[PDB]
């Protein structure tokens, strides 16, 4: 039961700087060896940064000077301190419970950190109605945010099967855009209300869209 | 530095195969200080194998390491379809430690052809002056696909984009979203909007189209 839960990752401007962090549960920081890795989009994995047991500290030459791994032994929380963030900084970053100063034994979640100098801008969200054109499908359009991620849900979590959220794509406006679709039983739909939840956490942004047909 | 080359890049197999992925290292790795991740989807890595050949607590039975000095191997023995990831080796016999390249494994199954829905722009989109026509390709394999939009039987070309979702983990199937963008303008001095989808599994492509209004 081991468990390592991140957070502070979103939008940073270039120059910038930002605290990640990593609440442990299940073993002692302090006593412990601890990595930050980080994998930008479509890349392999990147050790950042790792701290001994014994309070030893060593960085990647990439970030040597300007990210500061430390932790808090009253919170059991592990942090990584950044400054004079770049675009090349844009990754998922890691942290990771290490078995000595040899392999990666848990790992936590991850949390997106993108450096843009753009303005966070929340999704609108148009329906995609079932007709006879759509087993029938229905969806919600999430279209114009900045930056990602969204999530969407349909019936807030209570109906999972046969959801398909597509990854979004980026518009030459600079903006995403994504679709959520879901195949319901077709007797359903005079029936059952069927409501995607969109939230956008970077915008403080949430959206329901409820979908019916035409 | 030991560079680890792993082979083959991308692995094609249906369940019940046997997979094998090797990683090779340019130099010695000390007393078969190497260990295997695996990366789905989304999801943080996690430890597979450690010291060459130990398997993680909770690892599937299916997964197992062998190898000592320059080559080492990670077996799947008999694949299950939620086995798609990338695999990554990682060595800790030297300083620093580093890792492979990765290999992505995907998981093969029987031709399925896509079921193929239509959704006109919303009301509420158009109100704004944009208009989105969603073609979604539904629960195929394998994942090329050919879409093609015409409007009032005119190609389209240069006004849309494609997104497709990672694989599913029961049915190993794809889903694949088209969305045409028009202005609004443009929108409403065509009337018919066709989505023409070209597929193995399909004997002759299939072409789902609506009138505007109807």
């Amino acid at each position: 039961q081991v468990q390592l839960v991140e957070s502070g990752g979103g939008l940073i401007q270039p120059g910038g700087s930002l605290r990640l962090s990593c609440a442990a549960s299940g073993f002692i920081v302090s006593s412990n060896y601890m990595s930050w890795v980080r994998q930008a989009p479509g890349k392999g994995l990147e050790w950042v940064s790792v701290i001994y047991s014994g309070g030893s500290t060593f960085y990647a030459d990439s970030v040597k000077g300007r990210f500061t791994i430390s932790r808090d032994n009253s919170k059991n929380t592990l942090y990584l301190q950044m400054n004079s963030l770049r675009a090349e900084d844009t990754a998922v970053y890691y942290c990771a419970r290490d078995y000595g100063d040899y392999y990666f034994d848990y790992w936590g979640q991850g949390t997106l950190v993108t450096v843009s100098s753009a303005s966070t801008k929340g999704p609108s969200v148009f329906p995609l109605a079932p007709s006879s054109k759509s087993t029938a499908a229905l969806g919600c359009l999430v279209k114009d945010y900045f930056p990602e991620p969204v999530t969407v849900s349909w019936n807030s979590g209570a109906l999972t099967s046969g959801v398909h959220t597509f990854p979004a794509v980026l518009q030459s406006s600079g903006l995403y855009s994504l679709s959520s679709v879901v195949t319901v039983p077709s007797s359903s739909l005079g029936t059952q209300t069927y409501i995607c939840n969109v939230n956008h956490k970077p915008s403080n942004t949430k959206v329901d869209k409820r979908v019916e047909p035409k | 530095e030991i560079v680890l080359t792993q082979s083959p890049g991308t692995l094609s197999l249906s369940p019940g195969e046997r997979a094998t992925l090797s990683c090779r290292a340019s130099q010695s790795v000390s007393s078969s200080y190497l260990a295997w991740y695996q990366q789905k989807p989304g999801q943080a890595p996690r430890l597979l194998i450690y010291g060459a050949s130990s398997r993680a607590t909770g690892i599937p039975d299916r997964f197992s390491g062998s190898g000592s000095g320059t080559d080492f191997t990670l077996t799947i023995s008999r694949l299950e379809p939620e086995d798609f990831a990338v695999y990554y080796c990682q060595q800790y016999g030297s300083s620093p430690r580093t890792f492979g390249q990765g290999t992505k494994v995907e998981i093969k199954r029987t031709v399925a052809a896509p079921s193929v829905f239509i959704f006109p722009p919303s009301d509420e989109q158009l109100k704004s002056g944009t208009a989105s026509v969603v073609c979604l390709l539904n629960n195929f394999y394998p994942r090329e696909a050919k879409v093609q939009w015409k409007v009032d039987n005119a190609l389209q070309s240069g006004n849309s984009q494609e997104s497709v979702t990672e694989q599913d983990s029961k049915d190993s199937t794809y889903s694949l979203s088209s969305t045409l963008t028009l202005s609004k303008a443009d929108y409403e001095k065509h009337k018919v909007y066709a989505c023409e989808v070209t597929h193995q599994g399909l004997s002759s492509p299939v072409t789902k189209s609506f009138n505007r209004g109807e």
